[PDB]
């Protein structure tokens, strides 16, 4: 009894551990009860139980600080017991660790220890190492003396002493600033998938020998540079405890013929001697490029050598080889054969949430001013990867150091601790860093869960429900689809006038479903068509298969037909290279992958009709121009970004804009805003948009869909019945 | 018991502030 599996925690606090309620009932404890955790090598820690709705019943969630003191790792099991006997301490002696007290001097108690305990009522245990962050530095402290033993709660009325030289770290404990899983921001799902593959073979090697199951031996990671491929490989080795050996293409290739092969073999021999071990091969496409693409004897031979060593992993017990490449199709296909590198994880580019998480991670030690808004930065940093956001945070910190602390600094190797602790980084310093940074991955497609919700779309209430029936019902009610022999649709095409919200509809359903949204825009379909590179369609669909659950949206499906002349063009048909590859991939995609494909076109009369056949976008939804009540809803939604006076009659405007699309109502909202801004500026050479600004905007705004086009759109929808 | 409920109150406050 009372044995729980060690897992990760969300709350980074050095004293909180979370349990699922069924285990809180078996231990006869409640929220806030003090418990003791017993680990390995006669070590224990004292913590406060909280509860949540995310911990598994058999697991206990704790942060790195607790795991390090218990000398346990993720996947291990610890013993937990209540200890309601604890009362507040009297005197404690806490000293810093030398490893972190570098480049700094001053009253470390007032800077770090006093905040960390002040009205915090923290449990501590003799010998515990805890981390206090601040002043752009993460400083850890050891408890060396306590009047009560072995543990107590540090209360505001206790005496905290701190005198003596910094303590040298012991060999039985690891530095709390070493790369771990809590240093990785976006791509949390990918990290979870890797943990499932590596945590058990390495932490419990006896299990895979005793049970007839084969472990993964090779994991291929890929994505743009600066996304965390190397960061993961290092974090995994540090978290599991496996010996880490680094290999990189350029270094192996820099060696002479015969030396490159010998050195590559030695790396595998060292991993075996120190097993369990993880080998990380960076730039896999450089060390082992496609043989049929290289004329050099050395580049062709090194591929054979790596393939042999990878196969030898059946004899080299407990060795896992991870590799990183920029593109999964730039490596010799032999490496991807069963065995060797048979498992792959697409890291890709951090999404809007991940970018915020990365900014939060690289600011852990930074004191941010009240005006700092990292979510706003994450939304502006489009095309940035972890390497760029890390540089952004470092530049923001550096400018704050120049503005303030550089006036205060010594002609000496060490800063006053109080100076750094009082150094706050303002929004202006983050904005400056943003202007200096340049995204390293702006062209590659970014796949993420969209932030568009149903409340952002005016009108079309019935269409919103239709998408739910096409996307949610097949998996929310699978017993009804099986009972009635229903075949779920693989996708839907939206057709009708432009500017009615087709794009938002596809995003909104992806958002509610918590599914990744893949945005393929007209220019991307045109790029493949113009350059005769339709092969890239397979990579797009591969993203949908690996990103599942996801919604794969192909916008402006008629962009090629229009780029071919649209109304006239040549004498050919609607089929072309890009759409043909799309049709092929759709036929090879099963609904069991939880991928739903949505198309949109504003010229359905020139779309390849094959896309509407069973097995493709067989469902058709007509999206008309919004009606009067919908146009008002659109105007109200678009004006949520600006002050608007109460005199503005949005219903009157909607009555006039009878032939306007939603995109045209946006122009009216923006045009009236522009007038309000211009008048406000001129008044100093006003506080809100006035009725006169909307009535003036109506004098220039026009409908983008003519009466001739409205009838064409309606007659087409009528023909389809 | 009510003495350690003060550490609970501090922990719960730390957590719910960090939700901001
Ligand atoms: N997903 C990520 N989350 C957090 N930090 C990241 C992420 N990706 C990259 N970084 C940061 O960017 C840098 C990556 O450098 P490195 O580890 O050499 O990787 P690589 O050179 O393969 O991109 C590190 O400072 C790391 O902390
Ligand atoms: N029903 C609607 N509700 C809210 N906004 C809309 C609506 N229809 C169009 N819009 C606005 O018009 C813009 C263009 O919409 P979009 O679906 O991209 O049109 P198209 O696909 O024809 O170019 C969107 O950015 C959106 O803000």
């Amino acid at each position: 009894p009372n044995r729980l599996i060690v897992d990760e925690a969300i709350n980074e606090d050095n004293s909180v551990v979370s349990l699922s309620q069924p285990k809180m009932d078996e231990l006869q404890l409640f929220r806030g009860d003090t418990v003791l955790l017993k680990g390995k090598k006669r070590r224990e820690a004292v913590c406060i139980v909280l509860s949540d709705d995310t911990c598994s019943d058999e697991k206990i969630r704790m942060n790195r600080v607790v795991r390090n003191n218990l000398r346990v790792r993720l996947g291990d099991v610890i013993s937990i017991q209540p200890c309601p006997d604890v009362k507040y301490g009297k005197r404690i002696h806490v000293l810093p660790i030398d490893d972190t007290v570098e480049g700094i001097t001053g009253n470390l108690f007032e800077v770090y220890l006093k905040p960390y305990f002040l009205e915090a009522y923290r449990p501590i245990r003799k010998g515990d190492i805890f981390l206090v962050r601040g002043g752009m530095r993460a400083v850890e402290f050891k408890v060396v003396e306590t009047d009560p033993s072995p543990y107590c709660i540090v209360a505001p009325d206790t005496v905290i002493h701190c005198e003596g030289e910094p303590i040298k770290r012991e060999d039985e404990e690891e530095s709390l600033n070493e790369v771990g899983y809590d240093d990785i921001g976006g791509c949390r799902k990918q990290l979870a998938q890797i943990k499932e593959m590596v945590e058990l073979p390495l932490r419990h090697p006896a299990l895979f020998k005793a049970i007839g199951v084969k472990p993964p031996r090779g994991i291929l990671l890929y994505g743009p540079p600066g996304t965390g491929k190397t960061l993961i490989a290092r974090a995994v080795a540090n978290e599991t405890g496996a010996f880490f050996f680094l290999i990189n293409g350029p270094e192996i290739m820099s060696k002479l013929a015969g030396e490159s092969e010998s050195n590559l073999r030695k790396a595998f021999e060292e991993a075996e001697k120190n097993a369990p071990a993880i080998i990380f091969i960076d730039e896999l496409d450089a060390i082992a490029p496609k043989r049929e693409k290289t004329h050099g004897e050395v580049e062709r031979r090194i591929v054979s050598q790596l393939l042999t060593l990878m196969d030898g992993l059946k004899q080299r017990a407990h060795v896992i080889v991870m590799a990183a490449t920029n593109r999964p199709n730039s490596i010799d296909p032999a490496l991807r054969r069963f065995g060797r590198f048979d498992r792959e994880v697409d890291i890709g580019i951090p999404d809007a949430t991940g970018r915020l998480e990365i900014l939060q991670i690289h600011t852990k030690n930074m004191k941010l001013a009240d005006d700092v808004d990292l979510e706003q930065v994450a939304n502006e940093t489009h095309g940035h990867v972890g390497a760029d956001l890390a540089a952004l945070c470092s530049e923001a910190a550096l400018q704050a150091i120049r503005k303030k602390m550089d006036l205060i600094d010594l002609e000496d190797e060490t800063i006053d601790a109080e100076v750094m602790n009082s150094l706050a980084v303002t929004m202006d310093d983050f904005r400056w860093a943003l202007s200096q940074s340049n995204p390293s991955a702006l062209r590659e497609t970014v796949v993420e869960v969209p932030q568009v919700t149903w409340e952002d779309i005016g009108g079309l209430e019935d269409v919103k429900r239709e998408l739910q029936e096409l996307v949610q019902y097949p998996v929310e009610h699978p017993d009804k689809f099986l009972k009635f022999g229903m075949t779920p649709s693989k996708g839907v095409l939206f057709y009708g006038p432009p500017g009615c919200g087709k794009t938002l509809l596809a995003k909104a359903i992806a958002n509610e479903c918590q599914a990744n949204f893949i945005s393929i825009k007209g220019p991307e379909l045109l790029t493949m068509w113009f350059g005769e590179s339709e092969a890239n369609v397979r990579e797009i669909f591969d993203k949908a298969r690996q990103a599942a659950p996801c919604v794969l949206f192909f916008d402006e499906l008629d962009s090629i037909a229009k780029a071919r002349g649209g109304n006239i063009g040549d004498g050919g048909g609607a089929a072309d290279r890009v759409i043909n590859q799309i049709l092929t991939e759709m036929d090879g995609m099963s609904t069991k992958k939880n991928v739903f494909i949505i198309g949109a076109t504003n010229r359905p009369d020139i779309i390849d009709p094959a896309i509407l056949r069973p097995g493709r976008l067989d469902q058709l939804i007509y999206i008309p121009l919004p009606d009067e009540k919908s146009r008002v809803a659109i105007l109200k939604a678009n004006l949520r970004k600006s002050p608007v006076a109460k005199d503005v009659d949005l219903e009157f405007l909607a009555k006039m804009t009878n032939g306007f699309s939603g995109a045209d109502l946006t122009e009216i909202c923006q045009r009236a805003c522009k007038l309000a801004i211009r008048e406000s500026i001129e008044s100093e050479i006003v506080p809100e948009i006035r009725r006169d600004h909307f009535e003036e905007a109506m004098r220039f705004a026009r409908r983008s869909v003519s009466d001739n086009d409205i009838r064409k759109y309606e007659m087409f929808a009528q023909t389809l019945q | 018991t009510n003495e350690a409920q003060m550490a609970a109150a501090a922990a719960l406050a730390r957590l719910e502030q960090k939700q901001s």
